[PDB]
C-alpha cells in the first residue's frame, strides 16, 4: 500500500485526507475527520469572501439621448464599457489565482498531516517511501487508532531499536 | 506494519483553469458567473412592469386617443416599450426634452391623473380635433391632456387666462403645445389674432410662444405644425395660462408618487412573464446569488455584475489524481 | 543537550480576517481606513472657505441688498452654502444655466469687482428700487450687480447704447436681466415703448431679448418677472449693450482668477474650523496618510479613496499563539 | 524546552524568531537578529507597496443638476457607484489575501532558519522532536553561540559518533 | 560518490520589484508597459487621418473660402486639427452646437458633397459676398455650403420657398445661417422688409427665427453679426426653407457614411505619417501587443491600457544568484 | 561538488534546473529536461494570462466642451481619471504579487526535484549538505543517468548497509 506520493485513493468517501494501515490484522481506511474539516472550513471562507463581499446595490439601466448628445451618449458608454473591462479582467484572474492556491493548499494540508504523523512516530519508524510509514514494530488496530488520534506515545521504544538493527 | 497518509480521488468530471495550468481535473467546483436566465419581463421590489405594445411613452403621456392603455394607480416599476410600436404624437411636431419626459414616467410607486383645467369656464370654443388624431373607433380625435382651443364664435378670441393651484400630494406633471398653422388664412379661421401671445407660468417657470405661420412637408395630412412642452407644478406651487390663440391648452396632469430611475426597457420579443425576482436584465430575470452574471450589461434591482464570459469556475475540492 | 527553533508571541489583542479564516489573533496589526475626522471645514492648499449661512450663491453674485457676504480679494478654496440659506433672487425669476454659474464661482485665486457702466451718462432714469429687494436696513432697494434702468422723465426712452472694454488681467463674469411687467400699462409708465429690443453682445455673445407682457402668480409681493443671465467677457473683449426699455443693465462684473472646480459643499451642521487640512471630506478633514477613509465619498485635496468599511486590518506580525 | 511546534515564546522580547538553548551551564533565549531584519524589510516593503502605489491627486466634489438634468444625474452617480464597488471588493479581497500571506510567509521564515540550523548540525544532531534539535556532544555557551552565527563546523564528528550507537 | 540538484545562473543584469522586495537580481524578465512609440499620426483600419493646417473644422464645413481643403470621397478616420489654424468662420457669429457637429465630421467612411438649392430659380439675387470673406485669390467671397441671398432688384423680397427630398442612400448634414445687420438702413437696403421671418423645416425640424437689429462690436470690418445653425435630413425626409430675407441659405450638405466616434485630435508638432497601426494614440503610434502603455491617455484602434509608469517588469527566470 | 543550497550554477545553459553527479569516471552536468519543461509551460501560462486576458476593444478620444459646459466635462475626466487610478494601482500590485511567486515557485521547483531524488536514492544515500547527496556504492556513469531518467531501483540495498557501518 501507497500513500498521497502515487497519488489520490478512490476509496476514501468520508473525507479529503486521511489514513491508509497494514497490520497483521488486515488493513483499514479512515478519513482524518479534524484535518478534513480544517480545510473544508477554509475553503469555504474562501468562497462565501469571494461572493458576499459583491456589492449587488447598484442598476445599470440603458439611458436614451437625442441625435444632438452624441458627446454625453459616448461618455455614458465609456463609464460602462471601461467598468466592465476592469471587472472582467480582475474577476479571470482572481479566479485562476484563487484556483491555483487552493490546489497548493491542499498539497499542503496533506503534507501537514504526514509530518505531523513522523513527530508522532520519531524513531519508531522509518520515513522511507510514498507518503507512507514503515512501523518497527508491532501495531496493532488499537496502535493504529492511537496514531491517528493523536495519543500515541514512544512506549515501544526498544521494541524497536532491536528491529531497526536488524 | 504500515501507516500511509492520503487524499481523495472521486469521479468527478470537472475541470479548473489555474493561472498556470488549463483544464486541471478537480474533485468539485462551483460557477461564480449566473448564466442561466428566465427569459421573460417580471415583477421586482418595485412591483409590475407597464408594456407598450402599439404607443410610445409620448404618446400615452400626452394621451394620443388611439391609446387605451391602462394606467393602473399601483402604478409600475418599469416600462417594457415595443420598438415596433406605432403610435407617437399623431399631430406632427415633436417634444421639448423629450427623453427627460420620459425618464421621469418610467416608475411610479403610484398614479394619479389629475385635471388642471375646466374649459367650459373659458371664451373660446373647445376640444378642437383633427384628423391626424383618429379615435380607435373611427372619428377624428384630439389628445385627451391637452385641449385644442380656437375662437369663440362667431369670432372673438381676447386675451383668456385661468390659474390652477397645487394642492395635491406632491409634483405634478403638466403639457401643452403650441399650433403653427401653414398660412395666415387659416390663423385668422381658427385664432382670429394675427400674432398671438401664449404665457405659461409657474413660481418659477415664465415661458412665452408666438405662433410662426408657413406650410412644413405634409406629415400625417398636415402642413401645420405642434411644438410640443412640459412641466414641474411643485407641491403648492401656481400654473397659469394666458392666451389669445395658438395655445393648445394643459387639461390633465400627472401626479406621480416615487423617484424614476430611467427604467425604459426598449425590446421587441421578451414577453411580460408571471414571475417575480430580485434581479430583472434587459434579456431576462436571473438568480442573484453568484457574483457575476453573463445575461446582460443592463439590469435593474438587485443584480450581479455583468462580464463576458460563458464561466468563471473555482476551484473547491482537490487536484483529481487517481493513483 | 539541546537548541530549538522558535518564534514569538506577545500580549496583543490585534486580531485579523485572511481569505480562509475569521478573527485571527496576530503580534501586530495597523489599519488602512482613515476613520477619525476633525468635523469641520478648514482651509486647504488653495486656501479658506467661503461660508454662506444667509445667502445662496446667486443673491451674493447679482448682490441682493439684504446680502452683506464680504468676498475678500484673497478669494477662497471652495463654498460652504447652508440649506437653510433664505436668500436668493429676491425679485422673482430664475436664472439661465444657474448650475454652470455657480460652479464658475465656487473657488478663485483671487476676486477682483469691475464697474462695466455708469449710468449716470445714460439717457434714462437708473438705480430703480422694489419691496421684492428690500435692504438690510430696511427701505426697498435693488442688486448691486446689475441696475434696474426706466425711461427718462417725464416721457422718453430712445435706443441707449454702451460699450466695456475688457483691459483686465482676466476673464469677466457679467450679469443682466429682462424685466417683463405684468400688463401694458406697467410696461408703459416704466419702458414707454410698448414693446422693447434689448440686446447684449460682445465679440462672440449675440443675444437680443423682447418683453412678454403679462401676469403671472403672485411671488413677493410680484406679478412681474425678471429672467436673470450671465455671460464671460474674455480678456481684450468688447461688451456692447443696447435697450429701449426692459434691460436690467449690466453695473459690475467679476473678474475671478483660478480655474474652478464645482467645489459646493451643501451641508447644515458642520462649522467652519480655525485648521489646515491636505483633505477636506464633505464630512469634515482627515489625514491622508492611509490608502483608504470611510469618512465622506466628496472630498477635495490630497485624499485616500472612499470605502464604506468600519477597517481594514493589515497583518504586520506574526500569528499570535502561545506555547 | 520546546520550539516552534508547540507554540509561541512569550519570553522572547527582541525579535519575531529565534533560538533557545540548554545545556549544563543552564539555558539561553535569544533572537536571531539576521533572519528577524530579513523579515522586517520584507514586510515594511509589502506595506510601503500597498499605501504608497495608492493615488492622492483626483477630487470627488459633489455636482449639481437641475430638474431637467436627470440622466447626466444618474450618469454622474454611476460613474462614483461603481468605482466605489470595484474599489471595496479590491480593497477587501487584497487585504484578504495579503493577510493569508503574511501568517504563511511567518511560518516559512522559522522553518527556514530551522533548516538553516539542520543543515549546519548534519549527523551531530538528532533532528527529533518539537522544533528542537538534541546534540550529541559536549556543547558549552560557546559552542552554542557558533551554531547561532553560522561559524560551526564538525569538529565534532566522532564524539557523536560514539553517543550515537549507544 | 555524490550527486548534486542545482538551477541556472547567468550574465542578466535584468532585476525586478517584488511584494517584498526592491531590485531582485533574475536571469529573465520580460516588459508589460509599452514604452516605444512612433511619434506620427497613421492610418488605422478606417483609413487615412485628415490634416487641418490652416482651417479650423467649421471652417471646412461651412466652407470659408480660403479653405480648399480636399474632402476626399473615401473619407478619413479621424481628425488632426493643428491648434494654429487661423482660419474659421470668416463672417464673426457662432455656430449652435458647434461641438456636437464637429464631433458628426470627425470620421466618415465615404464622404459626398449634396447640392440642395439651385437659387437661379428664385425670385431674389443671390450669391453675395463679403470682404470679411476673402477668397485665397484675394477677392471677397463667401461661404461654400450657404448662399447670401438679397432683394431681388429693385425692391422686391416676397416669401420665397422651395423644398428638397432626400433621395440618397443616408443621413445629409445642412447647414444654415442668420444674418443681423448694424442698422435698419442695411436691413432695408438688403431685405427690403423692416422685419422677416425665415423658416427651415423638415418632418421633425420646425424652427424660425427672426432678425435683431442693432450694432455689436467690431470683428473683421462688421458690426452686423450671422447666427450659425446645423441640422440632420434623413433618409427619405423633406427639407423645406421659407424666407422673405435674413436667411443665409443652405445650398450644399454632406452625406458621411458610418457612425462617428469624436476622433478629434489637436496636436500642433506631430506630422502625419506615412505608417499604418492598430493603435494610434495622441502622441504616436504603438505596437498593441503589451497590456499596457505610457503614451498617451487618449487613443484610438485596438490599444493597452494607460498607466503613467516607466516599466512594470514581469519576472520569468529564476533569482539570479550565483553560488 | 555543491548543490542548490549554495547557490545557482552558471554551467548549466541547456535548462533551469538539473544535475551535477560526481564519481571515478568524473563528473557531469545536465538540465533535467522534464522539471524544466514543465516549468517554462506554467510561466507562459502565467504570462498568457496577464497578457491575454486584457481587452483592447475600447477607445479613449479626447472629448470636446463649450465654456457652459464646465460640469460635464469634469464628469469625463472623473471617468478618465477614476478608471485610471484603478489600473495603475491593481498593474502594480498585480505584477508585485506576481513576481513574488514566481520566484518562490522556482525555488519549489528546485525543491521538489531534490525530493523526487531522495525518494528514489532511499537509505542508498546519506541526504547531507547542501542540495547534495552522498551515494554510498560505487554508481558509474550508468547508474547516474539512471537516477536522472527515474529508473533506478534498490538493487545496491547490501553494498550500501556496509558502506554505512563504516
Ligand atoms: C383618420 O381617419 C380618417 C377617417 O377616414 C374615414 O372615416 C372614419 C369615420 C372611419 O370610418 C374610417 O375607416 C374612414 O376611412 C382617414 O381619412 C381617410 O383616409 C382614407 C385612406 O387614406 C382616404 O381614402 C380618405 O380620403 C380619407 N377620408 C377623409 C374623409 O379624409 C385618415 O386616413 C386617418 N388618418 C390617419 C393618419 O390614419
Ligand atoms: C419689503 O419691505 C417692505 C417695507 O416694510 C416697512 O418699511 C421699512 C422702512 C421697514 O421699517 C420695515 O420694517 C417696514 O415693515 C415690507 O412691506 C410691508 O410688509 C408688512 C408685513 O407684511 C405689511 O404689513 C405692509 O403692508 C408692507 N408695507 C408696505 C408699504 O408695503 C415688505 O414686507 C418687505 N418685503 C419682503 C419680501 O421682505
Ligand atoms: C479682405 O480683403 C480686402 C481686400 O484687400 C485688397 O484687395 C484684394 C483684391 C487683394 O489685392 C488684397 O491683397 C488687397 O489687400 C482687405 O481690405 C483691405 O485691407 C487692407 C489691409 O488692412 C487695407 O489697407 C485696405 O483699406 C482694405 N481695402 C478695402 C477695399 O477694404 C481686407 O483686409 C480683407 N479682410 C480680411 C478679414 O482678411
Ligand atoms: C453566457 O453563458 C452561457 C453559459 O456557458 C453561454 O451559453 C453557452 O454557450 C456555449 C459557448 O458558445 C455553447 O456551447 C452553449 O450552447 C451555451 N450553453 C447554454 C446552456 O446555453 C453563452 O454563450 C454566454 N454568453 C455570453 C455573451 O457570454
Ligand atoms: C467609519 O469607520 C468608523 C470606525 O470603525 C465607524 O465608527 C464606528 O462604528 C461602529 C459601528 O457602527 C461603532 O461600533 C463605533 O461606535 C464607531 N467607532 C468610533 C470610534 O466612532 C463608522 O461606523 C464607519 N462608517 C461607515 C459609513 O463605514
Ligand atoms: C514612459 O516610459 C518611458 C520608458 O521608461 C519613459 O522614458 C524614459 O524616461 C526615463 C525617466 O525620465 C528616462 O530615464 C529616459 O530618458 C526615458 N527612456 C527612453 C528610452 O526614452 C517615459 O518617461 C515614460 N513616460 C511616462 C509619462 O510615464
Ligand atoms: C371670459 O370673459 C370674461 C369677460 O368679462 C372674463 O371676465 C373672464 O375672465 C374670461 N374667462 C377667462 C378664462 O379668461
Ligand atoms: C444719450 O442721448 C444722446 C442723444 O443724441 C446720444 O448721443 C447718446 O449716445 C445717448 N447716450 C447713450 C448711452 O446712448
Ligand atoms: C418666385 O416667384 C413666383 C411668383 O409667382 C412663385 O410662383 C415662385 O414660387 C417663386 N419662387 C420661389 C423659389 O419661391
Amino acid at each position: 500500500i501507497a500513500g498521497f506520493i502515487e497519488g489520490g485513493w478512490s476509496g476514501m468517501i468520508d473525507g479529503w485526507y486521511g489514513f491508509h494501515h497494514s497490520n497483521s490484522e488486515g488493513t483499514g481506511m479512515a478519513a482524518d475527520q479534524k484535518s478534513t474539516q480544517e480545510a473544508i472550513d477554509k475553503i469555504t471562507n474562501k468562497v462565501n469572501n469571494i461572493v458576499d463581499k459583491m456589492n449587488r446595490e447598484f442598476e445599470v439601466v440603458n439611458h436614451e439621448f437625442s441625435e444632438v448628445e452624441k458627446r454625453i451618449n459616448m461618455i455614458n458608454d465609456k463609464i460602462d464599457d471601461q467598468i466592465e473591462d476592469l471587472w472582467a479582467y480582475n474577476a479571470e484572474l482572481l479566479v485562476l489565482l484563487e484556483n491555483q492556491k487552493t490546489l497548493d493548499e491542499h498539497d499542503s494540508n496533506v503534507k501537514n498531516l504526514f509530518d505531523e504523523v513522523k513527530r508522532r512516530l520519531s524513531a519508531n519508524a522509518i520515513d522511507a517511501g510514498n507518503g507512507c510509514f514503515d512501523i518497527l514494530h508491532k501495531c496493532d488496530n488499537e496502535c493504529m487508532e492511537t496514531i491517528k488520534n493523536g495519543t500515541y506515545d514512544h512506549k515501544e521504544y526498544e521494541e524497536e531499536a532491536k528491529l531497526e538493527r536488524s | 506494519d504500515r501507516i500511509c497518509i492520503g487524499y481523495q480521488s472521486n469521479n468527478s468530471t470537472d475541470t479548473v483553469n489555474t493561472l498556470i495550468e488549463q483544464n486541471v481535473p478537480v474533485t468539485q467546483t462551483m460557477e461564480l458567473v449566473e448564466t442561466e436566465k428566465h427569459p421573460a419581463y417580471c415583477n421586482t421590489d418595485l412591483g409590475a412592469p407597464l408594456e407598450l405594445r402599439d404607443c410610445k411613452i409620448e404618446a400615452v403621456i400626452y394621451g394620443n386617443p388611439k391609446c387605451d392603455i391602462h394606467l393602473k394607480d399601483q402604478g409600475w416599476s418599469y416600462i417594457v416599450e415595443r420598438p415596433s410600436a406605432p403610435e407617437g404624437m399623431c399631430y406632427p411636431g415633436s417634444v421639448e426634452n423629450l427623453e427627460e419626459l420620459r425618464f421621469v414616467f418610467s416608475s411610479a410607486a403610484s398614479y394619479k391623473r389629475i385635471r388642471l383645467f375646466d374649459y367650459s369656464r373659458w371664451n373660446v370654443t373647445r376640444s378642437g380635433t383633427s384628423k391626424a388624431c383618429n379615435a380607435s373607433t373611427g372619428g377624428q380625435s384630439f389628445y385627451r391632456s391637452i385641449n385644442w382651443l380656437t375662437k369663440k364664435k362667431p369670432d372673438t378670441y381676447d386675451f383668456n387666462e385661468g390659474a390652477y393651484v397645487n394642492n395635491e400630494d406632491g409634483d405634478i406633471i403638466f403639457l401643452w403645445g403650441i399650433h403653427h398653422p401653414p398660412d395666415t388664412k387659416e390663423q385668422t379661421t381658427l385664432y382670429k389674432n394675427a400674432n398671438t401671445l401664449s404665457s405659461v407660468t409657474t413660481n418659477t417657470i415664465n415661458r412665452s410662444f408666438q405662433p410662426n405661420i408657413g406650410p412644413r412637408p405634409l406629415v400625417r395630412g398636415q402642413q401645420g405644425r405642434m411644438d410640443y412642452y412640459w412641466g414641474i407644478l411643485k407641491r403648492g406651487e401656481t400654473l397659469k395660462i394666458r392666451t389669445n390663440g395658438n395655445l393648445i391648452a394643459p387639461e390633465f396632469g400627472y401626479l406621480l408618487k416615487g423617484e424614476s430611475y430611467g427604467r425604459i426597457i426598449q425590446n421587441e420579443d421578451i414577453p411580460i412573464g408571471n414571475c417575480n425576482t430580485k434581479c430583472q436584465t434587459y434579456a431576462g430575470a436571473i438568480n442573484s446569488s453568484k457574483p457575476f452574471q453573463n445575461a446582460s450589461r443592463h439590469y435593474m434591482g438587485e443584480c450581479p455584475k455583468y462580464v463576458k464570459k460563458a464561466s468563471l469556475r473555482l476551484a473547491v475540492g482537490l487536484r483529481n489524481t487517481p493513483s
